RNA sequence: GAUGCCAGCCGUUGCGGUAAUUUCUAUGCUUUUAAAUAUUAUACAAUUAUCAUAUUAAAUUGUUAAGUGCUGAUUUAACCAAUAAAAAUAUAAAUAAUUUUUAUUUGUUUUUAAACACCAUUAGGUAUAUGCAAAUAUAAAAUUAUAGUAAUUAUAAAUUAUAUUAAAAAGGUAUUGUUGCCCACCAAUUUUUAUAAUAAAAAUAACGUGCAGUAAUUAAUAUAUUUAUAAAAAUAUAUUUU
């Protein structure tokens, strides 16, 4: 087979034993693959999203003197507009899950107002409690938003439910008023935002938006929550990006893939000669306008 | 019938195999079926049984010296009555006849 | 509301789907005397077997 | 264990002693000893195989059943 | 919490025997896997692996809907034309003389008429993916085996008529004229099987 | 037949039915299944010589086609 | 209506592939042999020649009538050529089954050898040195996996 | 330390290709210490289980249909003979439980002087449920194998680039994967035997005809008539493991 043979590189002082063992492989039938990642210092705890294990006084210290989180990640964001840095989507996009982080609770939330057929009167301290209990254990991560919507429409509440619920309502699906400011109570007495009026917003907004869809109120069980398959956060329901919803559009040069690069792009990882054919580099012009 | 439909087991798969039998298996024992096709019309297989016989004990009329194909071999001793019977009778079913129910007549009849 | 025709024709239709009655009859058949299939037509099965025969 | 006749060794008689290839992946030239042996008055033979050694010359061969080696068909070796 | 549950940071979760063992499944579901669509056999809108399923079958007729590329007539520059059988019949290309005027006036609402359709189809799909796509996680029904036990009803009855013996056996084809030549003593309309 | 493998085969999707037969049927007429709750003079529901199942359009008011009308449940 | 194949060959296709063809020239049908992948003149020769002594000697068996016309050998090509007897007019009055001789054979393997030589190419395919294993089973000898004695 | 696909280990997947923790030896080392190895007895299901051990079932016959002008390029991809126009009707209605175990019974049917179709080929036969003929619809104890042969085989969703949407839906017997696998006849071999041209089956790794299966080059699978260098095909049925 004029067969190839590789002598396992063993590790040294220079060449240590993890990069010899990643970086290098001394089975030639995965030669010239492709480029692997991974996550370290601060990618790692960004990608998995592993809160710090807290302590007292030193991680209360760095808890406390946080501050409000979503401005100074908005500060980090805008920044990037002075002089010496770049707008960039990285910071946008801390931005952009630092006020997403109450996802959860709020599609709950609303769900709960409004694909609830009568859910008791909510403003009552019963459901009320049930309400507290349950959105408390879906933020807090204790509960599933599933298993917690179930324990919501099967917590206990009046006896003769029915027969109750015949006498005030036709086809027995109630007003969602008392549902909704019940909601915003609940967001409000928890402290789930930092700033109030949040809470009531996008309890609000969410909801105005899905009003406009057909059957707005009827919800996949399987999607409708968490699952193992879920949708697109585009097509999410009580979600944020469901008004993002749009879709991208390509002219494609007669060489458009083989200038991936060429363009004004921004290079997290800079190209070097050895993968680079000709390419100069995201700031260079050849073909330059002049002006004062 | 005296024959046998299925020579092998083509049904075999998990219990449960939504299916008689899956197409693998199935093309395996058609293979069997072939060689044993094959060789009963090649070496012009013929069998026989009569009324008043022991009619699970066969009659070999392929293995008659009036009607052997082999020459070294020697086929079976029969009665000769029924030999002058079962022979006629294949001379017989080397035509079929118009003016009866038709039948389908083979050249490896003969 | 009636998905495989229980109620098509009208109780009418059926006294007057008979033999002597091409007028009725060729007011369930295509432009050619088919039937026209159930799933398309959805009839009565009565119907069917009257207006078969 | 057909062969064997139920008893836990049983001893047979060389014949010839000739070389058969085993079943792959494995390789080899795997010693395949023809042997006989009378027993209940029909006489029999029996391919059987070696892991013994030999020093003297003797048709005295102990075959006791094993289980499967990369041969296929050997089903008897030696003590 | 701050993901989702149904992937892991290494694919989509294993929950059974079959994700561990044949794990390419949980990182590979077509030439347009993506890390955001991992597992989900309908991968964004346009790419390779996207048509929704509406129970089990998948959805490739969208547009042939709204009656764009399907049953086009739009009609409104159509009766246009077909009213101006004088610039229909002139040489038919030209801002003519009067009614090309018109012709365009009714296209003019042709296009944004077919915007607004094209929207309504597009905010179709993006619905009927939320509210009905099984998402081909349920077995087809577009074929006439999948209704295997439907096939199984109406020959178990037949059977029983077949006093529960021809099971799937059926009357044996006869001829053109079989029950207007054949002679007299033979049975001339084919019989149940089990009759023979 | 051949009476070893030839194939390297290793599919590796072992349906739920194919173990565990003792509860689910893949034969056509048995996906009735095991109805004891009937009234029928058996609980093999497949083996009811009486009321053969209509398979696509009966449902809508049961449940399955499988499951007894509900005014004889 | 041409019949080639290649060069190795057992007596089994000699025997039922002349059967094949001269049964074809029993249909009327037109009638060619060659071989295009051979390792050398002299083999192609020698399965042309072995097919058509299978062949003749099935015909007289087979009462055919059928004639030869040419035998076009080349660098790349050993062919023979047959036309049969049609009606049973021209087959009584020709009861012949007629195929090339002796002389033919060696003078068109010469030429053949004269073309090769301008062309200087013997083979258009070549057996190779390269055995696949074999194993010998029932053997008094030790065996190498392809074949050959351990020594 | 030798050995180098060999010799050998082999409960066992498998190992042994010049660095074998899988051989031999040496040496240590290892153990829970009546030693090691060889042959045997050692506790189906019952709620759902696809090929040949049935039985409470309504059914059987209905005499309808299509035909003479004229001058000739239809049919299919390509041929080939040589008139071609044609076959629809009937409901209630037969009670269930008890020993028919040969009884009956599960798709070959009479006739062109009446045809389609199919097969062979210009020169015909066949042209479709009166004998005969159990047979899928599961009573179950691992594959093969005539119930003696090897140690198993079958299997399903992962993975595989183009079928005119305002770019969108697709398979694998392969497991880096079509330059992939298998398949049969075709040679010696072996081993057991119910020795039908040349017997049957089990193992295997030559040569050769091919390319028969993997939706695969006229889709495959079971049953059957015919056909034959072999994988198979024409045909007639069903059926999608298409």
């Amino acid at each position: 087979a004029k067969r190839r043979v590789i002598v396992p590189i063993h590790p040294t002082p220079n060449y240590p034993a993890h990069f010899i063992k990643a970086s290098f492989t001394t089975d030639p039938l995965k030669e010239k693959q492709k480029a692997r990642f991974s996550s370290g210092g601060e990618a790692m705890r960004e990608v998995q999203m592993i809160p710090k294990n807290l302590e007292g006084e030193r991680s209360r210290r760095e808890l406390m003197s946080r501050g409000d989180t979503e401005f100074e990640a908005l500060v980090e964001f805008i920044q990037g507009a002075s002089y010496d840095q770049l707008i960039s989507g990285r910071r946008f996009k801390k931005v952009y899950d630092k006020l997403s982080e109450n996802d959860d609770t709020f599609v709950w939330l609303c769900h709960t107002a409004m694909s609830v057929l009568n859910p008791g009167d909510v403003r009552s301290r019963l459901v009320y409690n049930h309400l507290r209990t349950l959105a408390e254990a879906v933020a807090n991560g204790e509960m599933t938003l599933r298993t917690a919507f179930r324990f919501y429409e099967s917590a206990v509440r009046s006896p003769a439910y029915r027969e109750i619920a015949k006498r005030q309502m036709e086809g027995g699906a109630a007003t969602r008023l008392a549902g909704i400011s019940a909601a915003a109570d609940v967001m409000r007495r928890m402290g789930l935002t930092r700033r109030p009026m949040a809470s009531y917003f996008e309890l609000y907004q969410r909801i105005v938006e899905r009003s406009e869809a057909m059957t707005p109120w009827g919800f996949p069980p399987l999607f409708q929550f968490e699952e193992r398959l879920s949708l697109e956060p585009r097509l999410k329901f009580f979600s944020r990006a469901s008004q993002q919803a749009l879709e991208r559009r390509r002219r494609g040069h007669i060489m458009s893939a083989y200038t991936t690069l060429q363009g004004r792009r921004i290079f997290w990882i800079p190209p070097t000669w050895n993968r680079a054919g000709r390419f100069l580099g995201p700031h260079v012009t050849l073909y330059p306008g002049m002006t004062p | 019938r005296w024959a046998a439909k299925f020579y092998g087991r083509v049904t075999f798969g998990p219990r449960n195999y939504p299916y008689p039998s899956s197409r693998w298996l199935a093309r395996r024992f058609k293979m069997k079926k072939h060689r044993i096709i094959k060789r009963f019309r090649f070496r012009r297989y013929k069998l026989a049984a009569v009324a008043n016989l022991p009619f699970a004990k066969m009659i070999r009329v392929g293995l008659l010296p009036e009607l052997k194909s082999s020459k070294t071999k020697k086929g079976d001793d029969v009665e000769a009555d029924l030999s002058g019977r079962l022979v006629s009778a294949v001379r017989s079913s080397g035509g079929k006849k118009k003016g009866n129910r038709g039948r389908p007549k083979s050249k490896y009849q003969i | 509301k009636d998905p495989q025709g229980m109620q098509r024709p009208s109780p009418e239709v059926y006294m007057k789907l008979n033999y002597k009655n091409p007028a009725t009859i060729s007011r369930f058949l295509t432009r050619t005397g088919h039937m026209y299939p159930a799933d398309i037509l959805p009839l009565n099965p009565e119907a069917v077997a009257k207006l078969r025969v | 264990m057909w062969f064997l006749y139920g008893c836990c060794l049983r001893f047979v008689l060389f014949v010839l002693c000739y070389y058969m290839s085993p079943r792959l992946p494995s390789s080899g030239n795997r010693r395949v000893l023809y042997a006989v042996f009378y027993l209940y008055i029909f006489v029999w033979c029996v391919r059987c195989f070696f892991c013994g050694i030999f020093i003297l010359s003797f048709a005295l061969f102990i075959i006791e059943g094993g289980g499967f080696i990369d041969l296929p068909g050997i089903k008897y070796y030696t003590r | 919490r701050q993901h989702d549950s149904g992937v892991n940071q290494y694919g989509l979760k294993p929950v059974n025997a079959y994700d561990f063992i044949n794990p390419t499944n949980l990182v590979n579901f077509g030439r347009g896997t993506s890390f955001d669509n991992l597992g989900v056999r309908r991968a964004g809108r346009g790419e390779i692996d996207s048509s929704p399923s509406l129970g089990g079958s998948p959805v490739f007729t969208q547009a042939k809907l709204v009656g764009l590329s399907g049953e086009e007539q739009l009609t409104m520059c159509q009766s246009e034309t077909m009213a101006l059988r004088v610039c229909m019949a002139r040489g038919g290309q030209d801002t003519c003389e009067r009614e090309s005027r018109a012709l365009d006036a009714c296209l003019s609402r042709v296009g944004h008429l077919r915007r607004a359709m094209s929207e309504a189809c597009g905010e179709f799909n993006d619905w009927f993916i939320q509210n009905v796509s099984d998402n081909h996680t349920k077995p087809f029904q577009h074929r006439p085996h999948d209704w295997r036990h439907f096939y199984a009803q109406e020959k178990l009855v037949r059977e029983r008529q077949q006093n529960g013996h021809a099971y799937g056996r059926r009357p044996k084809q006869f001829s053109f004229g079989a029950r207007y030549v054949k002679t007299e003593g033979y049975g001339k309309r084919p019989r149940l099987p089990y009759n023979k | 037949i051949k009476t070893l493998d030839v194939r390297e085969y290793r599919p590796l999707a072992t349906p739920i039915e194919f173990r565990f037969y003792q509860r689910y049927a893949n034969h056509p007429n048995r996906q009735s299944g095991i109805q004891f709750l009937t009234h029928y003079n058996t609980h093999q529901r497949f083996r009811v010589n009486k009321d053969y199942i209509d398979y696509m359009h009966w449902g809508k008011e049961q449940g399955q086609a499988r499951l007894p009308h509900r005014h004889q449940r | 209506v041409d019949h080639s194949f290649r060069d190795v060959v057992d007596a089994h296709f000699v025997g039922w592939k002349s059967k094949k063809i001269v049964e074809d020239i029993k249909k009327r049908h037109p009638v060619k042999i060659t071989i295009k992948e051979f390792q050398s003149p002299e083999a192609a020769i020698g399965k042309i020649r072995e097919m058509c002594q299978a062949m003749q000697r099935y015909a007289e068996e087979k009462l055919i009538y059928h004639h030869f016309t040419s035998i076009v050998a080349n660098d790349r090509e050993v062919s023979v050529s047959f036309v049969p007897s049609l009606p049973s007019e021209k087959g009584n009055s020709w009861k012949h089954i007629k195929y090339p001789g002796e002389k033919e054979w060696a003078h068109a393997n010469k030429r053949m050898e004269e073309a090769c030589r301008k062309s200087g190419r013997y083979g258009t395919y070549v057996k190779n040195n390269m055995l696949k294993p074999r194993s010998l089973g029932q053997t008094f000898f030790r065996v190498d996996k392809y074949g050959r004695k351990i020594d």
